[PDB]
């Protein structure tokens, strides 16, 4: 009855800011931003995505290495060396490289879009840029959230060319797999406006809802720095759960 | 204007779901992708790996899928239900115009139109009327079987016509079916 | 500022060449696609587990593929769309007359 | 001719059918 | 542990759902139980389980920590007199080498668990095959002792 | 807001238990139960490679 | 009967005999 109460409260609230989130989100892009958005906006990239880029390529080479290192020595018994090609490419385009690019950009840049507004709420570094006068809506957010729009799908094909360039070394160095049949089962299989492209049109919304989320939960979180970790668990678990819960509907619309 | 951000904090989140619901229509495992579906039976005596929600063909055109597999013990056969798509395994109105001249002419020809009742014109119209009333395609010796998928497939049921004269309404049961093969006996009557 | 200029235009390149790597190395649209192709059709009676945009060959050479597929309930069939090539099918004029007059050795031959 | 349709087709055949090349 | 058991759910929904779809062409649905064991219990869950912990506590390790730091939390502990490198140090990092051996076999629980949902309740596979591909292949001491090995020093 | 804590234990509550159990169920025991499971015999020379539990 | 032992069975033959059988 009182812990439960408590909790029924507690989701009420939660429901109630999730909702003001969207009243945020379209006051941001519902204005045209003005001379010297451009300038913070290249810092920012220069922020979250080149910084961003020396890990997927490491988790980007693993990938390949290990999901053509186990398979093919169950699929070799029976005639089928020729498809290894095949089932690498298809499921780190069409299934991975959408969802595991993610998770590792809501880990690094995921966090360091929150408590880099984290930083600017203890400090009152966020209601002194109001005192003065300007509005961190327009100045601070943003050149963030729209840096975070761009810069996931600009990993995520980079992170797949080196997912399947990873497998090509174990497979052609090492297993001494002919090379023809390696890529020419690729091209039979892997068309390019229903994988590549619709591996696009998953990893834009899950870029957009891994950092909207990432911004907001920054922005109007109290400056406490126990719950500043609170809040960002909060902009993980919430990402991890729709990155995740959004690959579902994603799979159905595009095939099944 | 406290509750405004609660009211679309409910307004995103039953949406949310909504759209979540509306992939569940194209993803196929539940509901059907099907324009106006209508259902018949069949009875087999091997049913053999066929599971539902298989693949239903007319020469290589999926259209249709399996719902349910029963059997009943008194008489020990095997009793499938499956579902087709009709808008096209069902005729329309050039083809209702082509079918009723057609089996009136072919079936209904002299053989059958000079040996009959006394009035040749309220029975015209009986076999064109007899057709109307949602006809299908499949004729009264069409056979279906069930295939294999190649040489390492899976089993899915193939409707194969036999061209015939007189078809059946959506409700029927398929008189000519047989069985899945099986490498069982046939090495043994081989070898 | 310098650095900035630097480290994302850097950033522009690397996911140019990765896109290029799955355009032209990988899927099937790097340039398969013959001149004036022309299309045809055929009918069939099995067409069991054939998708669209399959191969065509005539000696084993990759001459076109399949467009559409479609059923018929005028007469319980099945009927193929296809695109052939145009040069791979086509004579050319030297080839034309010479097997034109050849024809015309097939039409007077003889009787 | 182009645009023409071409005679004497003949279908796939698979293992359900090889029973019947046979016997 | 409210996060590993969602993606946890996931990725055996997803890799029973598409190699079979190959496999099943030549004569294998048997060993779908085989390859979705062992490539979770070998490969996956001692490492997509660590990036999931790195993602969320490999976190809030750090900004409570980065939480004393700036407000003198920390100098203000040593000037009263603990030692943090005892007081809030040692809890944490003892929590840390415990908590996640704890967690991913929790995950690879529901991993398995995960994909015999979409096996025998929407594809239709026999449940015997399923298990006893598994009891055959999969040992005890060379695969889930050594599953937890390397979650150890990934910890 | 008794009216507000209530209603939210009560949706929550509900939700929780009901999917804890059918997922407790989709494994192992739980449900995994025949009707009317009698018992026949058969005594062949060759089972070869046969398993428990099968089909 | 809800108990008994089906007498007239007949086992598998594995693909050794088929081996000798073939030859």
């Amino acid at each position: 009855m009182n812990t439960i109460a408590w909790l029924g409260r507690l989701v009420i609230e939660r429901i109630r800011g999730i909702g003001v989130a969207a009243l945020m989100l379209l006051q941001i892009i519902f204005s045209l931003p003005s001379a010297g958005g451009f300038g913070r906006f290249v810092y920012q990239m220069h922020r979250v995505g080149v910084m961003s880029l020396l890990i997927i390529t490491v988790s980007g080479l693993f990938i390949g290495l290990v999901l053509g290192l186990q398979g093919y020595s169950i699929l070799v018994n029976v005639g089928s060396e020729s498809m290894l090609g095949t089932m690498v490419s298809l499921t780190l385009l069409r299934e991975l490289a959408p969802v595991v690019a993610a998770l590792l950009f809501a880990g690094r840049a995921g966090s360091a879009l929150t408590a880099e507004i984290g930083s600017m709420k203890q400090s009152e570094q966020l209601a002194s840029m109001e005192m003065i006068g300007v509005d961190p809506l327009k100045q601070i957010v943003s050149p963030r959230l729209w840096a975070g729009i761009v810069s996931l799908p600009m990993l995520t094909v980079i992170f797949a060319a080196i997912g399947i360039v990873g497998g090509k070394l174990v497979g052609v160095d090492f297993l001494g797999v002919d090379e023809g049949s390696f890529w020419s089962g690729m091209q039979n299989n892997v068309q390019f406006g229903h994988d590549v492209v619709n591996g696009i049109i998953k990893s834009i919304v899950f870029a957009l809802l891994c950092t909207w989320i990432a911004v907001f939960q920054g922005y109007a979180c109290d400056p406490t720095p126990e719950g500043i970790a609170t809040a960002m668990t909060r902009t993980v678990v919430y990402s991890s759960l729709c990155v995740l819960g959004f690959d579902f509907v994603l799979t159905a619309v595009m095939f099944g | 204007s406290r509750t405004s951000e609660l009211a679309v904090g409910i307004f995103v989140i039953i949406f949310g779901i909504a759209l979540f619901f509306l992939a569940m229509k194209v993803s196929g495992l539940v509901g059907t992708n099907l324009s106006d579906g209508y259902t018949m039976k069949a009875q087999f005596d091997n049913v053999n790996g066929l599971k539902p929600r298989a693949k239903v063909t007319m020469s290589g055109v999926t259209i249709g899928r399996v719902d349910s597999i029963t059997l009943d013990p008194v008489t020990r056969l095997a009793t499938v239900t499956f579902d087709l798509d009709g808008k096209l395994t069902s005729f329309n109105a050039e083809q209702l115009k082509e079918v009723q001249k057609n089996a009136l002419d072919e079936l209904r020809y002299s053989s059958d139109y000079t040996q009959a009742t006394p009035a040749q014109q309220k029975t015209m119209e009986q076999q064109l009327i007899s057709n109307m009333n949602s006809i299908t395609s499949i004729d009264e010796d069409a056979y279906i079987m069930v295939a294999t998928n190649g040489l390492l497939g899976e089993k899915y049921l193939k409707i194969v016509p036999g061209g015939g004269l007189n078809y059946l309404k959506r409700g029927d049961t398929i008189s000519n079916t047989q069985g899945t093969m099986d490498l069982e006996d046939l090495i043994s009557k081989f070898i």
